């Protein structure tokens, strides 16, 4: 193997690395190539390991000094391409877009209204030009907020009384139905809904104002605890979708609990006050807040919280919902779509440490909303 | 190497240019470390 001349003459594989130990390099010298240096020198004593092709189902092999790597194609894996992918929504969302479900070791992907199943079995294809959930130093009372851009926040609407003063927000769900808060109905006897609003003191021509015709409120509403704070408004005139006016999709309760509840952060948009006991915001404002665990939600709340309410906001940062955002939707940005998961309900103070805004849970009222949209439709 | 000379500078027989650093005190010698090339590429250990 080694000598005064064994490693001084010409480097040939038909000489050094063959009849002794072939420790190292003498398999690399002959070729000058560190690529198969340690993918072949393991095959000097005990024989080859990939020649059997342990990987089946058209899977390639890779040799290591003790264990074998089996590269199996998309949807195929295994120690020797032996195990199979357990189709469940736990990892990779089951390839679904909006609704993922697992049953009988199979994945059912279902899309909401306005989308159709694609023949590729991995996508939901929109059926409209403007489908739901699609977008087409800051001092002086700016608590971490940012201004909504053109088409960035099209699902927000403002409720204005006879004095044209915004007091509550609303969610655009269809051409005739608007989702808002139940207590706002007690603020004004008659009010109108303005969609596409960007500034209360400036009209850019993209704002559509419609009168409210039908009002539906929850029968079990309680004033003391603000429970069941949800309202549905059917407008007299239809809402025409455009660049700054788009609807929002309605997710499923089970699927929202499956993955939407574990989301790190969500977005709440509205025209609420910048801070507690302050002036109303002139322009639409959006804020990103994280979810709060139910244990701390119950421990930090002085009132009774049922299954229809959840805490959100920052424990330390001064970023939380305030007055004027009632009826505003909470939107989570899934792979390509914003899904409504919460409705602004109330909050113990604004920008206060140790307090989290309480938001109504949409998933607990999906059946009620569906019944309301069809009872008088 | 053949026919090569250099004048001693260190007292006790060591060739080396003495540069000035607030004086001749500096003997600018740099130590370098070296390991086998293949073990310095990738192995079961940190390079040695
Ligand atoms: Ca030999
Ligand atoms: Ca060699
Ligand atoms: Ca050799």
């Amino acid at each position: 193997a080694n000598s005064f001349l064994e490693e001084m003459k010409k480097g040939h594989l038909e000489r050094e690395c063959m009849e002794e130990t072939c420790s190292y390099e003498e398999a690399r010298e002959v070729f000058e190539d560190s690529d198969k240096t340690n993918e072949f020198w393991n095959k000097y004593k005990d024989g080859d390991q990939c020649e059997t092709s342990p990987c089946q189902n058209q899977g390639k092999c890779k040799d290591g000094l003790g264990e074998y790597t089996c590269t199996c194609l998309e949807g195929f894996e295994g120690k020797n391409c032996e195990l199979f992918t357990r189709k469940l929504c736990s990892l990779d969302n089951g390839d679904c877009d909006q609704f993922c479900h697992e049953e009988q070791n199979s994945v059912v992907c279902s899309c909401a209204r306005g989308y159709t199943l694609a023949d590729n079995g991995k996508a939901c294809i929109p059926t409209g030009p403007y489908p739901c959930g699609k977008q087409t130093n800051n001092l002086t009372r700016i608590v971490g907020g940012q201004e909504c851009k053109d088409g960035e926040c099209p699902w927000q609407a403002l409720l204005i009384n006879e004095e044209n003063e915004g007091f509550c927000g609303g969610t655009i769900l269809s051409e005739f139905y608007i989702l808002t808060a139940a207590h706002c109905l007690y603020q004004a006897k008659r009010f109108k809904v303005r969609v596409g609003d960007r500034n209360t003191e400036q009209e850019e021509g993209g704002e559509a104002v419609h009168e409210v015709e039908v009002v539906i409120k929850h029968n079990r509403f309680t004033k003391e605890t603000y429970d069941f704070d949800i309202a549905v408004l059917r407008l007299k005139t239809p809402i025409t979708f455009r660049m700054n006016v788009a609807p929002a999709c309605l997710p499923e309760r089970d699927w929202a609990e499956s993955t939407l509840m574990t989301q790190k952060t969500g977005i709440v948009s509205g025209f609420g006050r910048t801070h507690e006991k302050g002036r109303q915001s002139t322009r639409l404002k959006m804020l990103e807040v994280p979810y709060v665990d139910r244990n701390s939600c119950k421990l930090s709340s002085s009132f009774i919280i049922t299954q229809n309410m959840f805490c959100a906001g920052y424990d330390t940062k001064q970023e939380d919902a305030c007055q004027g955002d009632s009826g505003g939707p909470h939107v989570t940005r899934f792979k390509d779509t914003y899904f409504v998961t919460g409705i602004v309900s109330w909050g113990e103070g604004c920008a206060r440490k140790g307090k989290y805004g309480i938001y109504t849970k949409v998933t607990a009222f999906l059946k009620w909303i569906d019944r309301s949209m069809k009872t008088r439709g | 190497c053949y026919g090569s000379y250099a004048r001693p500078t260190n007292s006790n027989g060591g060739q080396g240019v003495m540069v000035e650093q607030n004086g001749k005190l500096e003997s600018q010698v740099e130590m370098q470390f070296f390991s086998t090339s293949t073990n310095a590429t990738n192995e079961v250990n940190n390079i040695q």
